[PDB]
C-alpha cells in the first residue's frame, strides 16, 4: 500500500492507500523551548507533543503559503510522520505528495531529493492538491475551490483534461484568517499576541466565527442586540465574550481588502477562473463547483458562495455548491483513490530514473 | 518567496 | 442493400439505400485536446461525440471547399461512419459516394484508392452530387442549384446525364456565411475567434438568419425600429441580441463584393448557367430550377431567389424556383434511388476490374 | 495646428501636428488609493504621478484589447492630456484619434460623443492605427503588423488601396506577455500578484526580454549553462535574476499555445493575411512588411520573423522586414503627418456634420 | 505621318506609318478598383497601367467577342493611346482605324462620329483587319486564318477585296481558349477563377501551350512519359506543373466538340470558305493560304493546318500554309504599308465629307 | 467584450 | 487547392 502523506500549511494528513479515511493527523509544527532548563529533555518537539506543551516552545510553521520556508523542520516532521505516527518504514512503500499549483520549482524539486537520498523511497508522485480533491468527490467536471491554510487556489476541470491556463492561486486562507481575527479581537481588550498564543485564537476560530449571509444587516442586528454574543473559556479558565467578530474574520475571505490586500474575494476569484476557460465549458462548470480544505468548513460558507455567484453569474444559470461533509480531508481521500487506481500505478517516479536524470524529472 | 511575500 | 456515404464539407450522412432519410447524420469534424490530461481518454474525437466536448477540442474540418485536406484525418471519419454509426462492415455491401464537380483528379482518385485498399469494399462509384439531387425531386431535368459549406454549383440537367460544357462552380458557401458572420458579430461587440466558438455561430446562422426580399428598404426598416431584433442565448447563458446582422450575413449569397470576391452572386450564377446551355432547352431548366443542399434553407430565399432570376431573364418567359422541404439531404436521398434503381447496378465498379487499372480507372 | 492624440492601451502620445515626436508620453492608467488616507491630497491620479505613487494606488487601465472598458476613467485621461500635458484649448484645434481595426461599432461611437459635447473639438477624424504606420515610413505598400500593448493587427495595403477582408485581429499583445511573464517568474519563486507589482514586471520585460532565434536550441543552452541569466533590481534594493524566462515570455507571440489561446503566431498571422490577399499583390507584400507598436521592440524580433515567413513563404519570394529604430510612435508619427497633408482638411469630421446627423456619420 | 491605330479585340496596336513595328501594344482592359482606398485616385486604369495593379481591379474588356460592350470604356482606351501611350495630338495627322470583319455598320457609325467629334481628326479610314493581313504578307490573293483574341474570321480575299458570301466567322478564340485552360487546370488543382487571374493564366497560353501534331498519339507518350510537363513561376512564387494542358487547350481549335460548340474546327471552316468562293480562283486560294493573329502562335499549327486540309481538300490540290513570324502584328504592319501609299490621298474621309 | 474575452 | 484558394 502506497504511502499518501499530504504535507499542508496548518496540518499535515498520511495514512495508508485503499483506506477512506487518514490514520494520523497531526498539527504541522516544530517547536523549541526559548527558556533554559534548569530540572534535570528533548531539544524540538514536533507534532501534538507540541500542542500539548505549547504554553512553553516557539510553534513555528515550516509551510508559509505552501512554501517550505525552512528544510531543516521539514525533515523533522517526515521523520516523525513515519516513525512515530504511521510506523512504517518508507523503504518499502511508494510516497505521494500534493502540492500547491504555481509553486516554485525548487520547492518541489528539493522534496524530491530528500525522500530519493534521507528516506530513499522506492518512488514517489507529486500531484496537485486541487486534481485531488475531485476524485474523493468521485466526479470528472467541476472547479475545485481548494482553501487551505496558506494557500487557496481553483483549478477548473473539464472532462479529464484541466487547464493551466485558467488556474488561479491566492495567498488568502486560514492563516491570514487568524492574524486578522487576533488583530480585531484587540478591540474588545483581549491581546493575544504570542505565537503559542495563536493557537488559542485559531481554536476560537474553529468553533464560534461563521460566515454571515450578507455583511450590512448583520453588523446591525450584531450592534443591536446580544443574540450573536458567544462565551468562549480560555486555558486558563478565563471566560471573554465575542459579538460582530464572529462573522468578521470569515468575511476578509470575500473581501480581502481588510487585510490590505488587493487581491479578489473567493467568489470573484473563482468566478474568475470560470470565465477564462472557454464558453463551451462554463455551462458544465458552474453547477459542479466542488470545496475543499478546513478553510471551507465555515457555517454557511456554502450559502454565501451560492448567493454571491450568482449575482456574478447570468440569471438563467444554476448554480450548484457541492459541499461534502468529509471536506477537510478531501484532498487527502482522493489521493488515497489515486494511489490504488491501477493505471496511475505506473506513473510513479522509479529511483532508477531519478539517478540517471536527477531532480529534473520530477517536473513532467 | 524570495521577491514578494515572505515565503 | 447498399451504403450510401454522401461526405459533405460540414456534415457528412451515411443511409443503407433503403429508406428516406440517412442513418446517421454528424458534422465532418475530428477534434483533438489542446490541453493536457491530469485526470489519470482518447487522443481524438470524431464527428457528433467532439461537438458535446468542442470547448476542449481544436476542430478541424478534413474538407475543404469539397477537396480532402487531410487524407489521414478522412481516414477516421470513414472508419468511424462504418463501424461506430452505421455498425456495419464494409467488406460485404458496395459504397457509394458523391464528389463535388470541377473537383481535383487527385482528390477522386485518392478516394478510390482509400476505400479498395483499407475498407477493401466490394464495388464503389462516385456520383456528381447535383444530379442525385434531381432524382429525389422526381425530374430529369433541371439545373440543380447545390449549396453547401465549401461548394456552391449550378449544374444544369436536360434529360440527365447533365451537361458537362456549362456546369459553374463558385466558392462562396455556407462556411464563407459563417466566417462573415463573426466578421461582422464583433460590429455589436461580440468576439468569436475560437474554432470551439466557431460552432456556437453556426447555430446563430441556422436559427437566427434569414434572406431578405429587398436588402435596401430592409437596411433603413433595422436602422429606424428594433422589431428585426432577435435574442439568442448562449452555452454560457449572455444574451445577445442581433438586428441588421440577421439578414447581412445571407446577403453575402448573392453579393459576393462583401468578402471582397470578384465572382458572380448564386442568383447571377444560375441565369449565366443557363445561357451557356442550347437555346431551346433554355425553356425547360428555368421552370425547373431545384434548390438543394443546407445553404439553401433560409427562409425567403426561393422567394428572392425567383425574385432576383425573373429580372435578368426575359420577360416574356416564367420562372420557377422549386424548394422541396427536404433539400437538406437531398444528395442523400437521389443516392438513395439510384442505388436502388436497377440501371446504376450495372455502374458498379467492382473490386476486380480495379486492380487490372488502378485508382484512375474511377474518372470516366 | 491639429492634435494628434493617439490613445493605446497602455501609453497614450500626445503632440500637434508636424512635429517628429510626440509631446507628452504617459501610461494611459488611472489610480485611486486603497488604504485609508490619515494625513490632511486627489481623488484620482493618472498618467506619470499615477507611476510615482503606484505603491498605494490600485492602478486600473481604462483601455483594455483596444476597447474603452471605462468611460469615466477615459475622460479623464483626456481631460488630464489636454489641460495638463499639452496644456491647450481642444475648442481651437482638430483632434486626431486612432482606433484598431475590427473594434465595436459602440466603441470610437461614443469617442465622437465626447470629443463633440465634452470638449467640443472644431473637428475630429478617427484613423485606423496600421494604415497611420505605413504613413511614417513613407511607405505606400506593405502588410503592416501592429502589435500594441492590447492588440496585435495585420492590415495589408496595397498602393493606399487597402484590404479590410485580409484584416486579421488577435487579442495577444504586450498586456498578455506581461501577465504571462509574471505567470513564468513564480517558477523561480518570484511573486507578483498586485496590479502595482505589474508595473514591476512591465520594467523587467522592457530591459531583459528578447526574441530567441532558435527556441529549442536556446532552451538547452540555458539548461545547460548560466550565461543567459541576467540580474535586475527591484525597487526596494532587492536583486533577482531571470534565465530562459528572457526568451520564453516573447515566445508566445509564436506559440500562443503557451497562453493557452487557439489563435495562430504573430509570423502565421502575417502569413495567414497575406494569403487572403490576392496573388498579384502578394509578391509586392513579401518585401515590404512593416513592424510597428512597443510590443515589436523585442531585440532579435525582426530576425526571427524573417526565419519564420521564410520557411512558410516560398523559397523564390525574398522577403525584407522592415524595422525602423522609432517604430514605438509610428503610428503617431503617420499622424501627424496625415494632420498635416493639405488633402486631409476636406476629411475633417465638422462640427456642422455631426450634430444635423448624429453619431452615425462616423463609421462610413 | 498617319497613325495605323489597331483596336484589336485584346492586344490593341498602335504606331505611326512607314515603321516596321507597332509603338504601342498595351492591352485593351479598363480595370476599376473594387477594395476600398484608405489613403493616397485615378478612378479608372486602362492598358498597361492597370496590368501592373492587376491584382486590386476588376478587368473588363470593352470588347466581347468583336460586339463592343461599353463604348465609354473605348473612348477611354482611344484617349490613352493617343495622349498616353503615344503622347500625340490627332489634330495635326489623319488616323487610321482597322476593322473586323464582315461587322454591322452600327459598330462602324458609332467608330465614325468618336473620331471626328470626340477627337477631331482631320481624316480617317476604315479597314478590313483580314485585307490588311495580306497586304503585309506581299500577295493580294489569297484566304487569311484572321484569328485573335476575339472571334476566328475566315475571309478568302481576292485582288484585295474581301468576298462577302465566303466569309465563315467561327467563335473560337484566344479568350475561348483561355476559359477552356483555366476549366481544365482545375483537374491538377489550379484554381484561377478572379478576373485577376485570367491574366496569368493567359501568360502560361502563350508561354506554355503547342499544338501536337497527333492527338491520339501524344496522350500515349504524355501518361506514359511525364516528359511533356513543365514548370512555370506564379507571380506569388509558387511553381505549378501543366502535363497534357500544354497540347489540350490548342487542340480545341481543331475540336470545338471539347467545349460544346457544335461547330466544326478551324481546320474544317478554312475548307469550307473555299468551296464558297468560284472553282476557278479555288486552285489560287488553296496555294496561298496567310494566317494571321495571336491565336495562331501555337508552335506546330502551320504542321497541323497543312496535314488536317490536305486530307480534307483533293489530292490534286496543293496546300501550302504561309506562316509568317510577325502574324500577330500583320494587321498593323499591313496598315503601316497602306497608309504609307502615295495613292492613299485619294479615299481619305477628310473632314468635310463628315 | 460582451460575449467573448473579457472587455 | 494548389495554386488559387487554399485547400
Ligand atoms: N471547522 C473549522 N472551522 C474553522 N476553521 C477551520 C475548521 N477546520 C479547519 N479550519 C482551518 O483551516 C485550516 C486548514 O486546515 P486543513 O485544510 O485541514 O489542512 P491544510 O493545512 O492542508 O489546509 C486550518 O489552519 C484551520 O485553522
Ligand atoms: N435551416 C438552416 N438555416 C441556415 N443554414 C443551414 C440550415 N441547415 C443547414 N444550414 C447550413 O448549410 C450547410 C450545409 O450542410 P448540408 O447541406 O447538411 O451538408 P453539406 O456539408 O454536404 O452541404 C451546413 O453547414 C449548415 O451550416
Ligand atoms: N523596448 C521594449 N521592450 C519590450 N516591450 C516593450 C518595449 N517598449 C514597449 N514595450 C511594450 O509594448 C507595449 C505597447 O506600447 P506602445 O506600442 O508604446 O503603445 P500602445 O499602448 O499604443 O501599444 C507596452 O505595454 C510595453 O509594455
Ligand atoms: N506567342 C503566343 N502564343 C500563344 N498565344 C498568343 C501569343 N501571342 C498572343 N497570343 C494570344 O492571342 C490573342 C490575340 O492577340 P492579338 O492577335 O495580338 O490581338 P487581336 O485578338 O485583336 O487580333 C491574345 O489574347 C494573346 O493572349
Ligand atoms: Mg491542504
Ligand atoms: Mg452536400
Ligand atoms: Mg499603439
Ligand atoms: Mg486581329
Amino acid at each position: 500500500a502506497a504511502l499518501v502523506v499530504d504535507n499542508g500549511s496548518g496540518m499535515c494528513k498520511a495514512g495508508f492507500a485503499g483506506d477512506d479515511a487518514p490514520r494520523a493527523v497531526f498539527p504541522s509544527i516544530v517547536g523549541r523551548p526559548r527558556h533554559q532548563g534548569v530540572m534535570v529533555q528533548k531539544d524540538s518537539y514536533v507534532g501534538d507533543e507540541a500542542q500539548s506543551k505549547r504554553g512553553i516552545l516557539t510553534l513555528k510553521y515550516p509551510i508559509e503559503h505552501g512554501i517550505v520556508t525552512n528544510w531543516d523542520d521539514m525533515e523533522k516532521i517526515w521523520h516523525h510522520t513515519f516513525y512515530n505516527e504511521l510506523r512504517v518504514a518508507p523503504e518499502e512503500h511508494p510516497v505521494l505528495l500534493t502540492e500547491a499549483p504555481l509553486n516554485p520549482k525548487a520547492n518541489r524539486e528539493k522534496m524530491t531529493q530528500i525522500m530519493f537520498e534521507t528516506f530513499n523511497t522506492p518512488a514517489m508522485y507529486v500531484a496537485i492538491q486541487a486534481v485531488l480533491s475531485l476524485y474523493a468527490s468521485g466526479r470528472t467536471t467541476g472547479i475545485v475551490m481548494d482553501s487551505g491554510d496558506g494557500v487557496t487556489h481553483t483549478v477548473p476541470i473539464y472532462e479529464g483534461y484541466a487547464l493551466p491556463h485558467a488556474i488561479l492561486r491566492l495567498d488568502l486562507a486560514g492563516r491570514d484568517l487568524t492574524d486578522y481575527l487576533m488583530k480585531i479581537l484587540t478591540e474588545r481588550g483581549y491581546s493575544f499576541t504570542t505565537t503559542a498564543e495563536r493557537e488559542i485564537v485559531r481554536d476560537i476560530k474553529e468553533k464560534l466565527c461563521y460566515v454571515a449571509l450578507d455583511f450590512e444587516q448583520e453588523m446591525a442586528t450584531a450592534a443591536s442586540s446580544s443574540s450573536l454574543e458567544k462565551s468562549y473559556e480560555l486555558p486558563d479558565g478565563q471566560v471573554i465574550t465575542i459579538g460582530n467578530e464572529r462573522f468578521r474574520c470569515p468575511e476578509a475571505l470575500f473581501q480581502p481588502s481588510f487585510l490590505g490586500m488587493e487581491s479578489c474575494g473567493i467568489h470573484e476569484t473563482t468566478f474568475n477562473s470560470i470565465m477564462k476557460c472557454d464558453v463551451d465549458i462554463r455551462k458544465d462548470l458552474y453547477a459542479n463547483t466542488v470545496l475543499s480544505g478546513g478553510t471551507t468548513m465555515y457555517p454557511g460558507i456554502a450559502d454565501r458562495m451560492q448567493k454571491e455567484i450568482t449575482a456574478l453569474a447570468p440569471s438563467t444559470m444554476k448554480i450548484k455548491i457541492i459541499a461534502p461533509p468529509e471536506r477537510k480531508y478531501s484532498v487527502w481521500i482522493g489521493g488515497s483513490i489515486l494511489a490504488s487506481l491501477s493505471t496511475f500505478q505506473q506513473m510513479w517516479i522509479s529511483k532508477q530514473e531519478y539517478d540517471e536524470s536527477g531532480p529534473s524529472i520530477v517536473h513532467r | 518567496w524570495x521577491a514578494x511575500c515572505p515565503a
